[PDB]
């Protein structure tokens, strides 16, 4: 977990987990609220937040479809997870600038 | 104008059927070139095997 | 206009000329693949009577 | 017909004296240990009875009488005669029973094969794949045919036969959805029609099925892959193929089926599709 | 309306050109194949026979 | 023209693979018969 | 280069080693009565010298060494093997000097036709045609060896190939200010070609030449032979033959030579003319 | 699977066997003399374990039997089954090591050829080309033998072999050797086409690339060449390539390279590029200082 483990992209369970974007994995793999890194090539990293839900199989992560249009990931392909830590002192974040727009039109 | 675009798309089309056809000439010539000289080898096989045959069967039968 | 009638009526009359062409030359390979066909099922029939003579030919001298 | 029937009847007593002949092997050979000519012309008159039956639309008995000359034949000796004699067995299974056909077939693979010869061992192959397809229903079988065939060709440098033949594989497969097999031969049959000049033509058709197929997996990718396509061939964009797959995949940004409909109805409205190309449309459009 | 015509059969006479195509490249590979079988059952019939009679002597 | 030319390339194409056929069945008879015929005299 | 050389030294040696086989052997058939294996050797011999002659790049030397073979084994009593040796040496004799090339083919053709097959005789016959029209000018002897070649296609049922010597005799016929003959084989062969789904398409065009080879007489005649071939082919009508030959005919009725000379030019433009019908017309502008 | 194992092994079981054989064969012919059928028998239990060898997917060994075979039966006087089965170990070896297939593939040409074919000798002499040039990074040997491919199939009044062979050595003469050979064979087959029955409106393309190559030297030899071809060959005067030539002439005299671009590019947008001009015009441009 903490190096790193070999995991297979899976949907998004549930509408609600959805709308959390937190990237949903099996109670057997992880505990909510823990903060990974997904690993695609040298280049391509980013860090999502792991929720739990029943129906994620062990060793998939599920991605909502904003995740999978950002991170352009494809499911049942593979990628990298590890425990990714923040720095309270230096990580935590102050202030956030997002864009917002109607997701249906 | 759109009729410029499928004179265009023609133009194409036909040229690429000319080639076609020029290309054509050369593989069917020598298809009928390979062909000939099939049929002299066989005509040759096929005479000498007869002619050999008959000859040889009628030396070594009536020599009894 | 112009341009294109010019260009087209050559290019239709090459390739009418070439396709009447090579339709009056494929009757020659056809005849010539019959006259070998013919001619090697005279070579099997001939040859395969022959052998089967000679080997009883053979045993009968034997 | 009746007469032919009369003399076919004759042959049926040719085949009891044949019989008789057997019972000459069993007995009276042992003085004429040395006739084995006779065993020769034994056989030789079961194919020229099997003929006769052949003639009298006795397909059932011209098989059997077939399958019992290649038996007596393949005394360790002549194994190409007995090889042709079960291969004319098969041929006349063909029609009414073509399953014995089928092993006939394999054992006249298995003796070819021992002599090495690929071409005609291929050639059966895939008249067995085909009279499988054309008769049951078992694909896999088949498709294992049709790869052996295909392998052997290409074993001996026949790259049109092998190309063909993995294209129809590739087919097969898009119908039992594996499509990382048919995108995988699609390539390669297009990338190896392209580098000859007289091959340069059909590639564009190829390419359309590989990018569908790879379409029907992932949506994302398929910009990828059809902008790989398009600047590893400069003249692919220009062709309607190219055009007709971006405005789908365009018109597939928004959940718009009047767009999609239409542009279908359009390109069909210029030349028919084929069952494969309407079926894989209507199933990869649902969703 | 002619004007489609014109582009329906163009198109379909190049895909039966491009398919005559492919079939005579496949004719054109079978017989060099058949052309070589025959030479060799003629060069080996020549010297079969030509031994035998000259061991027949 | 070209519907013509396309029956008729067919129907040479399916005579020409009987024929090879045929060729190829000859060449393997007629070596067995050369061998076995060697293989007669040697024994005399 | 070397290989050429180390050739032609060997060769010669062979020829030495040969011409000492047949003085030993003569003698020893003379001393001894051994038989005819001796020249059936000498034979083989001669054979490989010839081939490797024609190795060394010495056509002529390699073409003597065939027709030597090829005398000497007809004289034991077997023409067939000849035959071939004469055929191999006219062939060689094609290039450098073909003189000898002539009489060695017509001596093949010679025993072809005592044994009995046509084909041959006439594949040798259009080859001698086709010889002395490349190497000589006397066109006589290639328009009675192209006659004699199309007689024997067309009684051979060959339709097809007598068709083409008839074309090029009725060619050369027209050339030779003989329009008869040339006028007789055009309309046959129009005729001939008539209900054929393939070779209806030409049917115009030998006519067109007809009308044209007809109008070198008068004029009248020229009207009364386009009518009828109108007549026979309503469809001819459709082409522009008929309307350039219709053209041409009012042109030169009223002696207008501008406006014919404008059409022909317009014409060549449009489609280029050979040097045949281009001569044509130049003669039928004369007058 | 069973049937590749199964295969191997009995290859392994009958080259033991084979090898027992031919000592057994000295053996027998040191103490017996019985003749010539040890060896012959033991070169066919040769041939079938290095046919189904090759079936069995390993083709070194089997090649290297087909090669063992045909020298043990050249040994007793026979050279044609001998030469077939080096051209079969050949094409075996195609796909195991090029030098071994190629040195097979000679020795079958010389054999044949020394019976006293040379049209087989010649499709020897083209494949023996075209391996060395398709895998192997060499021009000159495949120039080589497709001249004595052409010159042996001339020898026997081959038209169309011989002429693709000279256009095919031609172009790679063309793209790398100099422009004298390439000028002179492609000006031949262009004139040896102004009458042929169905390449009647051929040779303006053969013409058309050796103006080009003459173009390749100098201006004034350019001009000259295509002033000859125009006198020549009528038809060529109303060919667009000849308008091409010009356009760029004239462009290319005033050193517009402006011209000389446009001028491309329009003809490319017209018609698409071969792969083969294209390099040529970037050469000529390249010298426009």
């Amino acid at each position: 977990n903490m190096a790193g483990r070999s995991m297979q992209a899976a949907r998004c369970p549930t509408d609600e987990l959805s709308l959390s974007n937190c990237a949903v994995v099996s109670e057997k793999d992880y505990q909510s609220g823990q903060h990974v890194i997904v690993r695609t090539s040298p280049n391509h990293k980013y860090i999502f937040t792991l929720r739990t839900h029943p129906s994620v199989v062990p060793g998939s992560v599920a991605f909502s479809l904003p995740q999978r249009k950002w991170a352009g990931l494809s499911i049942g392909q593979e990628i990298e997870v590890a425990l990714y830590s923040f720095d309270k002192a230096k990580q935590c974040i102050g202030t956030m600038t997002i864009e917002i727009d109607f997701l249906q039109k | 104008e759109t009729r410029h675009s499928e004179i265009i798309k023609l133009e194409n089309s036909i040229r690429e059927l000319h080639d076609m056809f020029m290309d054509m000439a050369m593989l069917v010539e020598s298809q009928g070139e390979m062909i000939d000289r099939i049929e002299y080898n066989v005509e040759h096989a096929v005479d000498y095997v007869e002619r050999a045959v008959s000859d040889t069967k009628k030396a070594v039968k009536y020599q009894s | 206009s112009l341009e294109s009638t010019r260009r087209m009526l050559q290019l239709v009359e090459e390739s009418k000329d070439a396709g009447i062409r090579t339709l009056v030359m494929l009757d020659e390979q056809g005849e010539q693949l019959e006259r070998i066909e013919e001619g090697m099922d005279q070579i099997n029939k001939d040859m395969k009577e022959a052998e089967k003579n000679l080997t009883d030919l053979g045993k009968f001298a034997g | 017909g009746m007469d032919t029937s009369g003399k076919q009847a004759e042959a049926m007593a040719l085949l009891a004296e044949a019989e008789r002949k057997v019972k000459n092997s069993q007995s009276f050979f042992s003085g004429l240990f040395g006739g084995s000519s006779k065993i020769e012309e034994a056989c030789e008159i079961y194919a020229r009875a099997a003929n006769m039956f052949k003639m009298a639309k006795n397909w059932s008995a011209a098989g059997n009488a077939f399958c019992q000359a290649a038996q007596l034949h393949l005394q360790l000796q002549s194994k190409h005669d007995a090889a042709t004699c079960f291969v004319d067995a098969g041929n006349a299974f063909k029609k009414a029973d073509p399953q014995e056909a089928i092993n006939c077939l394999m054992r006249a693979i298995e003796i070819y094969t021992d002599m090495g010869r690929f071409t005609i061992a291929a050639k059966h192959h895939i008249s067995i794949a085909e009279i499988y397809e054309t008769e049951l229903v078992d694909v896999e079988k088949a498709i294992a045919h049709y790869e052996q065939s295909a392998d052997y060709y290409k074993g001996e440098e026949s790259n049109s036969s092998a190309n063909k033949c993995l294209l129809k594989v590739a087919g097969y497969a898009a119908q039992l959805e594996q499509y990382q097999k048919a995108i995988d031969i699609y390539e390669q049959v297009g990338t190896s029609a392209m580098d000859s000049p007289l091959l340069k033509y059909s590639a564009k058709d190829y390419f359309f099925k590989a990018a569908l197929c790879h379409f029907c997996i992932d949506m994302l990718n398929a910009k990828l892959a059809v902008q790989k396509y398009e600047e590893l061939f400069p003249a692919f964009s220009d062709s309607r193929e190219c055009k007709l797959m971006k405005k789908l995949l365009e018109a597939h940004e928004e959940q718009n089926v009047d767009s999609y409909t239409e542009s279908v109805k359009e390109y069909d409205s210029i030349s028919r599709l084929d069952q494969w190309l309407t079926t894989m449309l209507l199933r990869i459009k649902k969703t």
